[PDB]
């Protein structure tokens, strides 16, 4: 977060992480 | 001198650079190679006649912006020769070239040739004292921690899918293509001519880029969405002139999965990895199913990441637990990772030094390159 | 010896999971610089195996008969027994070269020891069967 | 050596390991010998390059796994003296040879050879004091407590009943034979491709031999069974890919009864028992009916024995009553019963003084083996 506010080309509100609705 | 190695964060349509250890680039800039075009008449004007940095990031409306990296691919090794050249302002640098050890990048799936000339530059025009050059993938694998794992990495004119289990020998397995938003950017021109808008300079190529990557986003439905009306966001410029854009900020993108729509045969990034897939184990695909590198900063959109899970999920069976790694910098993961990689102490072996290129050649470094 | 002792003692300062929670911490801080350098970069791991490879070669040498022993008989049965101990070599990998040097060495340990065991009779002065006899068993 | 004796479980296709007094056989493990199939150019991987236990049993198209013993035959030497290593292994053994006694087992008829080459090791390499190596079928008589039986062992290669008295040496009598279902599964693969499955690696072949150990069995009418058609049940894959399993599960068992499917002209182990039975005498014919013994992987198959009761029906004539004896634990019955040799005051007799042994040469417990 920190380093993501020190360069311009960085944006949010999109989750790293994306997975597949792991239908359990 | 091996002091902390200069970590150079390349790219297609982005090459910037920086430090090992630091977690910030100090010079972050792209790719851009332009000049005046006019006759200085006026004595006491801003000269340079290459224009890079605030000097173009100013001077827009003069400039031929210039590009030997078409589709990350260098064409044009004197226009490298300017590009370093700048970089080597010591404004861009503060150093020489023997004051840090060189830690520059690359793309897999590339020529010899690229390596052998720009070895010719740096070591010899150049003389720099360490320096190797390798795939920004393995940087980016780094910065997640991770070491099996699909890095799905794009560059500006370039789209391709690293597979990885812990960094082995597999080029078969291992794909590239190089195709990506900068003709996406040029076929908005065309979509600008269609729309009306009469442009075809570089310049203003620059404020399409602002807007692909300011004002364009994706969708997961093609043909739904594209069946439904749009809105025609209208962009204003700096000018603040009004700029419809309507479903095309996305329609664009589905050419990256569609790639006849510019007619060029491919499979779409989805399916050419589903074939880095097919190169590897079912095993070990499952693993690369959890494990999925998204990068490059080419992939930033509205559900690009999510779209391309819904296509993979319709390419891959059933009870496939796909999942995609992708850090909000997919561009200086790579820089990171160099910075990580060149602050290394066995890295001793991984570079190269300076008299020992220039003891034989590059092959022996194309073989330290594999 | 030394090595593979300071190797148990230290890693298990390195498996202290303590150290390694707050490494867990800072990769949770993705700080991957230090963490990845500690792991990778230390090649610890490599020394600890070499050593484990070493370990039997390292483990009861018969060296101290040579030490404590001035018949012939006995340095010589201690330099059958040396010699035998010397067998765990492609079971413990040691370079040729410092394996050469090594007992080139050790040749030399035994000369000394011979010096010692030799300095015990001037048979050139005094009785002639002490330089036969010591002479041919020599 | 006054420590619990090695029981080494020197299985053809799954060679095992263990100690006396155990019920268990320590770690259970296969013949395969993996070695990475790429190159870790990226620090940060896994070490080893050769690969015995999980790295292996985890990690399977990215090494090239092999398999030395031809029938039980190995021809690797270093590769078993490296395994050897790995059975002393942290998790393994952490122990001596010297520290332990070792019983090693064997098939009848082996060449001299490669005992010489187990000498090698235990006396050179390794220092066993109390070192012998046995046969395999009296191990299974220890477990099941007979002393008169048809031992009928079940390796990946190997397969040969072993019909035994009291321990009578009858090597006429008693017949060797060195084939199994490694081929069968092979076979299988050669159904694969008249079947449209493109698979040529011995991972994938393990896969195959999962299918084998799982979805496979001897139907106990041939031609009634075969001639007819199933519904091919599905099968899937590591990543879970649906492949149809078919009538070979049951076909390709056929060639261990039908050997000149293959073409090698054989009969069918049960008739080269029937040659036994010839060898072996009237009544005493009759106590080897009542006492036969089923050992090894291999045998695991439904109907199996039952469909060989239906054969040697075919065969033995009028009111001969056979009976078989097929344990649970067919592998462990010859691990146990190595413990339960292993744990005998006589057995100390059995090998013969190390040192002494090395200048005994080999020829002694080679006329002492029997
Ligand atoms: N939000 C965005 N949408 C589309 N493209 C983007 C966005 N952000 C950056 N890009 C493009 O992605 C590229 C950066 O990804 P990177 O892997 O660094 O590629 P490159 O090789 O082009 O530098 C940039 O060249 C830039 O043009
Ligand atoms: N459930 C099973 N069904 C059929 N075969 C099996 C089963 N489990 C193990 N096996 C077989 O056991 C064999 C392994 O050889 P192994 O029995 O270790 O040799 P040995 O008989 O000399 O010990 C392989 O043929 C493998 O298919």
């Amino acid at each position: 977060d920190p380093k993501y506010a020190d360069l311009p080309g960085i944006a949010r509100n999109e989750p790293d992480v994306y997975e597949t609705s792991d239908l359990p | 001198i091996a002091n902390q190695p200069v970590v150079i964060d390349n790219g297609s349509g982005v090459i910037k650079a920086g430090f090992a250890g630091d977690q910030i680039p100090k010079y972050c800039f792209p790719n851009y190679v332009g000049r005046p075009k006019h006759v200085r008449v006026m004595a006491g004007a801003l000269e340079g006649d290459i224009f890079i940095g605030p000097k173009a990031e100013e001077h827009r409306g003069l400039l031929s912006i210039r590009y030997p990296m078409e589709h990350g691919i260098v064409k044009d090794w004197n226009d490298m020769e300017r590009i370093w050249q700048y970089v080597y302002s010591k404004d861009q640098l503060q150093t020489f070239s023997e004051e840090h050890p060189v830690l520059l990048t690359e793309a897999p799936l590339n020529p010899r040739k690229n390596r052998e000339r720009a070895a010719e530059v740096f070591f010899e025009t150049f003389n720099v004292p360490a320096l190797f050059i390798s795939m920004q993938a393995v940087l980016s694998l780094y910065a997640t921690g991770r070491t099996t794992g699909v890095v799905l990495d794009s560059g500006d004119g370039v789209t391709h899918a690293v597979p990885i289990y812990e960094g082995f020998a597999m080029p078969h397995s291992i794909m590239r293509i190089d195709i990506a938003g900068r003709d996406v950017s040029r076929f908005l021109r065309l979509y600008l001519r269609k729309e009306g808008y009469d442009f075809h300079s570089s310049s203003e190529f620059e404020i399409v880029k602002a807007i692909k990557e300011r004002a364009c986003y994706l969708s997961i439905n093609p043909q739904k969405d594209e069946t439904l009306e749009t809105e025609k966001a209208q962009y204003y410029l700096p000018d603040g002139s009004t700029i419809e854009i309507g479903p095309s900020r996305f329609r664009a993108p589905e050419l990256l999965f569609r790639p006849d729509l510019i007619g060029e045969e491919s499979e779409g990034i989805h399916e050419v990895l589903v074939f880095a897939i097919q190169k590897s184990d079912m095993d070990l695909r499952r693993t690369l199913f959890s494990n999925i590198v998204l990068s490059g900063g080419s992939t930033l959109f509205k559900g690009f990441g999510d779209r391309l899970l819904s296509e993979v999920k319709k390419l891959a069976p059933k009870d496939v637990k796909i999942r995609i790694s992708a850090p909000q910098e997919r561009l200086y993961s790579t820089w990171i990772g160099g910075s990580i990689l060149a602050s290394l102490d066995t890295f001793k072996k991984m570079w190269v030094s300076k008299k020992e290129y220039e003891e034989d050649g590059a092959r022996s470094i194309h073989r330290k390159t594999f | 010896l030394n090595l593979e002792r300071a190797l148990y003692r230290i890693q298990e300062k390195r498996e202290s999971p303590e150290v390694l929670l707050t490494l867990d911490i800072l990769k949770h801080g993705k700080r991957f610089h230090a963490t990845v350098s500690f792991d990778t970069d230390t090649g610890l791991k490599q020394a600890l195996e070499t050593v484990n490879d070493y370990n039997p070669l390292m483990k009861d040498f018969p060296l101290n008969d040579l030490l404590s022993a001035t018949e012939l008989d006995k340095i010589r049965q201690a330099l059958v027994a040396i010699f035998t101990h010397l067998r765990k070599i492609r079971n413990t990998k040691y370079p040729i070269q410092r394996a050469l040097r090594l007992v080139e060495a050790i040749s030399r340990d035994l000369s000394s020891q011979l010096l010692k065991v030799l300095g015990t009779r001037k048979l050139m002065h005094v009785a002639y069967e002490e330089f036969e006899k010591v002479m041919v068993a020599c």
